[PDB]
DNA sequence: CAGTCAGTCAGTCAGTCAGTCAGTCAGTCAGTCAGTCAGTCAGTCAGTCAGTCAGTCAGT
């Protein structure tokens, strides 16, 4: 109709687009035989439920036309124009061809797979009875057949589908060797002139929330009539309905009452969370914004809270508007739908593969000496204190858990300390370790209150309701949680901690709360001594404003002295000046571990659980008798330590069962043990000078 | 044909496109737009194989043009404005959209706060001035929809309009959001296409030093448009010119009203400009034409330039010129070298004098929060929210919790000037060792756990424990704020107050003829000194400061206390300030030199 | 842009412009029409110190150009008539305004006449002919109105709209004829320069020579526009070529409805062509080529023209060559002088036959009845209104009188075929002897007093007194209608039935081989010899028809009777009429011998 | 005579619940508005009579 809503032309058309992508999704030969007839028969064999339509094939197969001959027309950015057309479009064009009957149904499959059968099963049963009617009532045969697909309701395609469709974005890598589409943006760089496009973020996810069903198309019943009336839904709330919309019960005066059902209808999980500003890429004077992002289908369950992700979604509208009086018309209130989620600081235990792993971890371990190595590894840029470095890898291995059956359980985990002051430069490993381990949390002083790393109970948007948010600690568990400045912590927080040195248990009997909720954390600690500094007429616990209780559960206490020496010196103002003259200290002859592969080494260490056996039994034992006899010979407040704990045994075994990983062997031998008491006596007893 | 419009319209449009002829700047900023873009452009479609639509009009010459649009615009800029805009995109149009204009100005008596706004000075042209609060989140409108067809394939179009477009009238036609055309096929929509064009409301309240003595504040709030999202952050002091429009049906509409009196107002654009304060908001934006960078170039290449920029931050002070020395130090500030990764190490100075009253120690620090940019002072208290932002927030749209920032996230990259440290609590005091090495803030209160950023410059002014005790019984405190607050300071410096005969003399001549190398040029020569160039460290000193920190570990651990690596980093950075000064690139043995003398009277 | 049009008017505008620029000669024509304005417009402003805007396109090409426009147009005009229009003034404003088209044709099975028109044709593009009945007044119609204000000084402006208008639809706005714009000033109209475009309606009946036995008829109405208006009076046979447009709601809109059958009907526009008939209306578009013009002139000059196109009247009758000698003479008609402030002198000749019957006297007067133009055939009766109109009006809107035209008004510069002349009342024949020579006829009947015009040609062919006697006894009353109507006729051919043996043979094989110079030219030889040129007498002819006059007094003033002026004055009529045949300029002794020997025939 | 420990007020923080303001609603009732009708008024059309003319008969 012209005069009233016009029309336009655009050079973008839709005719041939259908035809190529037919001729893409058949004929892609280059990841036996092609590459989706296989992914696509492992669909249809009911295996997988997601379809990964990658952004790398498609231009290669550009490229690979454009020099065979004919022109290719441009589909990428096509792609990346509009993004939401595409995936009706694409999945009408899956649709055609399908290998059906590959495998036979099993007995104990499931319940979705059955109904879809006998949906299609009934289709085709209905398909053939009208021919089988009008066809014995004469009076090639497509006019038939044209006469019957237009007489006969069925159940549309959009119905009987069992899978999704996700896209993926490309590469620097890709888009470098031929020559956008994912430029890694900021949530202030997002200009209100990309809705619709096909974007990439990165920032801290925080308030991701549960996963609750939500409703697609509901399935009534007539109950006279017998047909089975559907409705979409697209709006946020929606309306049932009434007697009936067949062409059975209407047309009579006897109209029918439906109901619905709840087998019958197609659900989909649906979860939302925020991304916050990364706080890198803030201008100088700002504060961190925030953008919501829903995710539906397969890919639920994969954002945890505290990390740094890179989401790529396309970017649509949701209407609203705030105060009815603030209203201009038609302001739009934009999200983030999701697509495709890529981390980084990769989790372990979520791998399985090892076969190209081998590749570069089989490199550091013929490379010779990997322990001492890695050792020098974490934290290169500062001068001194191997044995530090040396305590705090065995804080990232950890291990080794053990259940007894009865069951109560022992850790399976090192608390460290660390002691001394000003300039030992303690701040830089802990901002370090702090960033090589995933799951890192580090926290101040005052700081954080008490209320702010226990959790906490608040009211839920949109969905419901009342669930504990969480705080510092039930953040990062099974992880390190660092801290600074240990004196200056309020007393509650000091019980708090005490209640973490017992394993798994902060218990909260506050107003809302009677939960007992778990932490499996690791603490590394760094206090102070008493002003000023080290006095050897000043007692050890008269510098220290700590109980020996709590210097007992730690298993391994440090102390990091400051005294001037010759020697030393000309070689840290060499090595500090050699890097403000340049930006890289090692030299002669080492190189450092890039950190990835770093945590590729030690997240395979952890699946070994070594083995104990019978000599190391009586060494450990023998051990034990030399500590606990001379420790308490002395029973003074001197510079002693009295009166060494059996927390030392149970820590010195499991500083054992620690160093046994790192040589990945399940062989426990004298090296292990030797070298464990070795790192007690140095560990301590250090203020000799 | 839109109305096909009048005579009238073409005699603006004739008169306006004569000025504009007459006066050939504009043609020529006009050329550099159109020019930039195009450049532009061809580097994004020839390589891998932005700048808004709007000229900035001075009031100053319609005056000397004439009488009749000047005093035309000023009263009733309904009837102006939009066809001096047709006739500029006529020319921009001819020379190869909307390119809307600015008004600066020197404005006609309408310089008026919001106190006295209303209501004799509606539908005018107004200029208002004051506090940015509390600025709302930033949504995008619809202009203009598109719809493919089923099965036909043809596209289609819609338009929308509404109240806060050009500012005239319009006899307004809502329409449907449209589906199902004739004949009946579902239309489905589509994005990308479809345009989108953003916008924003921000409020405005007096200003709190203009302000009467107490009395509630009165406030009005202001529309934006496409080319003004997000100029100004909550907290600054903003100029804001545009027209009064008063939109609405007052309740005459439907009988036995309520919202006893209706016309709602507002001001519609058109050019936020922020500028500057005492205390918040930079003021780098000062000029540098050619005359004043060849004039540094001047002075750039004596050799007691930093004798005299010494003697240049005392105009009415005798004496102390090493304290003048590290103020100019503190004010280039070294470098920032961030690592791969790692962390980063700093790159400022931190400076605390000590001594005895009435030795301008407090007047010295009003003198460094004028000639600075970005000082922010703090005396006394304090607790709550310095260091932090206290996270009162109760945003009423939706539960969420926004941060408020306090004075040391706001004055980054620039100069805290703290008086009387030691009435300061050890609770800040965790907070300051907070910030002044490990350069973040982190927060997670109730709340959410953030990490924002920092990097502020701290001066303190402390008093002895007690009297003037500053040389009598020992050093070991006579300061007592022990003992990591002495050592992240690089620089304590000791004052005394000696009685002498020569001394009085040459105080009292001082005093007596001040009450009967300039600072508007110098600042301008430390910016210049800022943007460049960084140096970069050389082999010539590393060796004076290795047997110089030897040197001081061996013979200062036997006479005083503390020394640790945190002196030696201090070296360094006061070594790249003064290689910053005499605008080099490389590092030479004076600056060595140099800094080892000011670290020899700062300690001993 | 109105409404920024889509771009499928694009494409029909680009379509049909490769059409208009594929044939050539349209371009030609809009050629002649603006340069023929364009030198009438230098005339009119050059010494001293109208063509309307349609091109015809004949539907022939579009056939063999594109089916889909062609079996566009004759489906949906509303769709396809405004591009091509578009396109047309297009091309017209670029080569130097509504520029109309025409659709002449070639009808498609439309060519029905509204016995069959209802109701699944409608909306469609529809060929109509039949009578027109009963014409309506000419009345104007207001567009754009112009008012003058005071006392600022400055015009205004309004336009206004219809549903008669361009043949879509549109949301339609009523306007109020403005008085007292904002602010309050009195708003004085004017005239003259605010526009006007005619407007009439006329109501077509089916054709009676088409119409079924005896039924009564049934019509349709057609709206006219502006330059349509007055093309064809009331009583003409009119092909019309339009859209036949549904407009009005149908009492749909308010319950409980009169009117019960709402959506009445007419047809718009668009190309009244006024056809011939067999007894109304000229024939004279006949066309005149190059060649027919250059045969003409060849057989001009003979000298045996008049003795040919003698026997070219009678393909299939025998004898009697005098008659069709007087027969051309008639339809050649002499010349018409009218004098300077006196009364004009008669032009024509009258003819009478008498005879016995069966002597092919009314088979002669078919064949005048169709190779002249404008004839018109009365016989026998005749009252009322043959020579009046008898102003039978019933004027609805009004009371007034109109006037209806019999058969005489209606027969001008025409022939009148009279037959059976005796058979007609006196009370008739006072209107012949007020038409024969007054030629004038007046009617005051009650009424109102007029001097209408009719100069008709009249032939009559009256039966003897009794039997076949026109030789017996005497011809004094063997036709008795004595006196004056024997002296208003020019000749009275006699003509008897003698029997013979040689003319029964004569008659014989004619007759007989009749039942086993060509006219279709002979008609374009007679109005190309009647439009050019008149002639002149000459001092050569005087003498031959004194000489002969005084003879024809002295001696048939001796043997017959009766002898006027008026036949002097026929011997004048006639020599013009053989001075026109030979298409010569002067008259000759030749013309005088012919005429001379003609009425030797006719009376002797 | 100076350090210190414990008691003690004070400021600040989290929990508590009663007003408060925005959004929705159904019933009814009233205010206007349109459809009803009835009376007016001019135009118009069929019946009816009178005059006038052509036909026909009778008288000279
Ligand atoms: N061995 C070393 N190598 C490099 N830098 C050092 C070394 N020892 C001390 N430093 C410097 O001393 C500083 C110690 O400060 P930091 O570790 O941030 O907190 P803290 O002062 O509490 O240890 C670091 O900034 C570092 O530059
Ligand atoms: N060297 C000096 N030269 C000039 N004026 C001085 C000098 N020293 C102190 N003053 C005077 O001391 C006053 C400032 O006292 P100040 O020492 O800044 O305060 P406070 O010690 O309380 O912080 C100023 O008015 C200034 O005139
Ligand atoms: N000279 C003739 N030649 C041929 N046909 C003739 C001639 N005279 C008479 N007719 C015949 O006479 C018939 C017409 O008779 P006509 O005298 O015209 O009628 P009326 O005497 O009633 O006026 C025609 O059919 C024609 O065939």
């Amino acid at each position: 109709m012209s005069a009233a809503l016009p029309s336009i032309q655009l050079p973008v058309d839709y005719n041939n687009l259908f035809n190529e992508i037919t001729d893409f999704l058949v004929t892609f030969k280059q990841d036996k035989g092609p590459k989706y007839m296989a992914m696509l028969q492992k669909v249809a064999n009911r295996e997988l439920n997601s379809v990964i339509i990658d952004l790398d094939d498609i231009l290669q197969y550009q490229n690979e036309k454009f020099l065979q001959g004919t022109q290719a027309d441009d589909l990428v950015s096509a792609i990346q124009q509009n993004a939401n057309h595409f995936t009706e479009l694409f999945c009408r064009a899956i649709d055609n061809n399908m290998p059906l009957p590959t495998k036979e149904i099993d007995y104990k499959d499931d319940v979705l797979d059955v109904i879809l059968n006998q949906r299609r099963l009934r289709n085709e049963r209905m398909l053939s009875d009208r021919t089988n009617e009008i066809r014995s009532e004469n009076l090639m045969n497509d006019a038939l057949r044209e006469v019957v697909e237009d007489e006969t309701e069925l159940f549309p395609p959009n119905l009987t589908r069992r899978y999704f469709l996700y896209f993926k974005p490309l590469s620097q890598n890709c888009a470098r060797r031929y020559r956008i589409s994912s430029k890694p943006l900021s949530v202030r760089q997002i200009k209100g002139d990309f809705l619709g496009q096909l974007i990439t973020v990165r920032g801290i996810i925080t308030r991701v929330s549960d996963v609750k069903p939500a409703v697609e198309v509901i399935a009534y019943t007539c109950d006279q009539c017998g047909y089975e009336v559907f409705q979409e839904v697209n709006s946020r709330t929606f309306t049932p309905l009434s007697e009936c919309t067949s062409e059975e019960c209407s047309q009579n005066q006897t109209k029918g009452q439906l109901f619905m059902s709840t087998r019958a209808s197609k659900f989909s999980a649906f979860q939302e969370c925020k991304i916050q500003e990364l706080s890198q890429q803030v201008p100088v004077g700002h504060i961190p914004r925030s953008l919501n992002i829903h995710v539906n289908g397969t890919l639920v369950r994969s954002l945890s809270p505290g990390d740094i992700v890179d989401v790529t979604g396309i970017f649509l509208p949701a209407p609203y508007t705030g105060f009815k009086a603030l209203k201009a018309g038609l302001l739009t209130e934009t999200y983030l739908e999701a697509q495709f989620v890529r981390q980084h600081k990769k989790k372990f235990a979520s791998f399985s593969l090892t076969s190209d792993v081998e590749e570069r971890v089989m490199e550091l371990i013929t490379s010779g000496d990997v322990y001492n190595r890695l050792a020098k590894s974490i934290a290169p840029e500062i001068y001194g204190n191997l044995d530090v470095k040396k305590a705090l890898l065995l804080l990232l291995v950890g291990g080794v858990d053990k259940r007894v059956g009865d069951g109560m359980k022992i850790r399976g985990d090192i608390n460290v300390c660390l002691m001394g002051d000003p300039g030992v430069a303690k701040s830089q490993l802990l901002k370090a370790i702090c960033k090589i381990s995933p799951r890192g949390v580090y926290t101040t002083g005052k700081g954080s209150s008490g209320v702010g790393l226990t959790a906490a109970v608040m009211k839920d948007p949109v969905t419901d309701e009342m669930i504990l948010e969480g705080g510092a600690l039930v953040l990062a568990d099974n992880g390190i949680c660092c801290i600074d400045e240990f004196d200056k912590m309020d007393e509650s927080d000091r019980t708090a901690i005490h209640e973490v040195m017992e394993q798994q248990t902060i218990s909260i009997s506050k107003a809302g709360i009677n939960t007992t909720l778990n932490a499996r954390t690791s603490i590394l600690a760094a206090a102070n001594p008493l002003y000023g500094r080290y006095n050897p007429r000043l007692s050890p616990l008269d510098n220290i404003n700590l109980p020996a209780a709590l210097l007992s559960r730690f298993d391994i206490l440090f102390l990091m002295l400051d005294i001037p020496s010759r020697d030393d010196d000309e070689k840290l103002a060499e090595h500090v000046t050699y890097v403000h003259m340049h930006n890289k200290q090692p030299d002669l002859d080492f190189t450092p571990v890039e950190p990835s592969k770093m945590r590729e080494y030690i997240a395979y260490a952890k699946t070994k659980r070594p083995v104990m056996s019978e000599a190391v039994n009586d060494y450990v034992v023998q051990a034990y008798i030399r500590l606990r006899q001379d420790s308490k010979r002395e029973m003074d407040s001197k510079f002693s330590f009295g009166q060494a704990t059996p927390r030392t045994l149970l820590g010195i075994i499991r500083l054992s069962q620690a160093l046994a990983k790192l040589r990945l062997a399940d062989m426990v031998d004298i090296d292990d043990v030797e070298e464990a008491l070795r790192l007690v006596r140095v560990s301590k007893e250090s203020l000799y000078q | 044909t839109f109305f096909a419009p009048d005579a009238v319209f073409g005699d603006r449009v004739r008169r306006f496109q004569e000025f504009l002829d007459t006066f050939t700047s504009y043609r020529d900023s006009v050329r550099s737009i159109q020019v930039y873009n195009s450049n532009n452009a061809a580097n994004y479609n020839d390589d891998q194989d932005i700048l808004p639509h709007r000229i900035i009009i001075s009031l100053d010459d319609l005056r000397e043009f004439d009488r009749s649009f000047w005093s035309g615009i000023l009263v009733e800029p309904a009837y102006f404005i939009p066809p001096a805009e047709k006739a500029l995109t006529d020319l921009a149009d001819s020379m190869d959209h909307p390119w809307k204009l600015s008004f600066k100005g020197s404005f006609g008596a309408h310089a008026l706060s919001p106190r006295t706004l209303t209501a004799q000075h509606l539908n005018k042209l107004v200029s208002v001035e004051g506090i940015v609060t509390k600025t709302s989140l930033v949504r995008p409108k619809l202009i203009r929809s598109v719809h493919y067809a089923a099965k036909t394939g043809r596209f289609h179009y819609r338009d929308y309009t509404d109240a806060t477009t050009t500012l005239t009238t319009r006899i307004p036609t809502p329409a449907i959001y449209p589906t199902e055309d004739t004949e009946g096929n579902k239309l489905t929509t589509e994005y990308g296409y479809s345009t989108f064009i953003d916008h924003q409301r921000i409020t405005v309240q007096e200003m709190p030093e203009m302000a009467p003595a107490g009395q509630l504040p009165r406030s009005i709030d202001v529309i934006l448009d496409d080319d003004l999202v997000d100029k100004t952050k909550p907290g600054d002091r903003v100029n804001v010119v545009g027209v009064f429009k008063s939109l609405g049906a007052g309740g005459m509409n439907q009988s036995n009203s309520n919202t006893l009196i209706g016309f709602k107002t507002l001001i519609l654009g058109n050019t936020v400009y922020p500028l500057h304060a005492r205390s918040t908001g930079v003021a780098a934006r000062q000029m540098l034409t050619d005359f004043d960078i060849r004039n540094i170039n001047k002075l750039s290449k004596k050799k007691d330039i930093f004798d005299i920029l010494s003697q240049s931050l005392a105009p009415s002070i005798y004496g102390h010129d090493h304290i003048k020395k590290a103020i100019l130090l503190m004010l280039m500030g070294g470098v920032e070298k961030n690592l791969e990764n790692g962390s980063h190490l700093r790159g400022d100075i931190n400076i605390l004098m000590v001594g005895d009253p009435s030795t301008a120690k407090s007047q010295l620090l009003r003198f460094v929060l004028n000639t600075a940019s970005l000082a922010i002072a703090t005396t006394g208290r304090g607790s709550s929210g310095v260091g932090l932002t206290a996270a009162v927030t109760t945003d009423r749209e939706t539960g969420e919790r926004r941060l408020e920032a306090g004075a040391m996230v706001l004055a980054d990259r620039g100069v805290v000037c703290i008086d009387e440290f030691d009435k300061m609590t050890d609770v800040d005091r965790v907070a300051i060792h907070e910030v002044m090495e490990q350069q973040t803030v982190t927060i997670a209160k109730a709340g959410i756990h953030t990490t924002l950023n920092a990097r502020c410059s701290v001066i303190a002014a402390a008093n002895p424990v007690f009297g003037q005790y500053d040389v009598n019984r020992d050093p070991h405190q006579n300061i007592a704020l022990p003992d990591s607050l002495l050592s992240r300071f690089d620089l304590l410096f000791v004052v005394t107050d000696d009685i002498n005969e020569i001394r009085d003399r040459s105080i009292s001549e001082h005093v007596l003829r001040t009450h009967r190398v300039t600072i508007p040029f110098l600042r301008k020569y430390v910016q210049y000194a800022k943007e460049r160039v960084i140096p970069q460290l050389t082999q010539e000193a590393i060796n004076v400061i290795v047997k110089n920190y030897t040197d001081l570990r061996n013979d200062d651990n036997t006479k005083k206390s503390p020394i640790t690596a945190r002196t030696l980093e201090t070296l360094i950075r006061l070594a790249t300030a003064h290689a910053k000064v005499r605008l080099s690139k490389t590092v030479n043995k004076v600056d060595a030199k140099v800094a080892a003398n000011l670290l020899r009277f700062a300690l001993l």
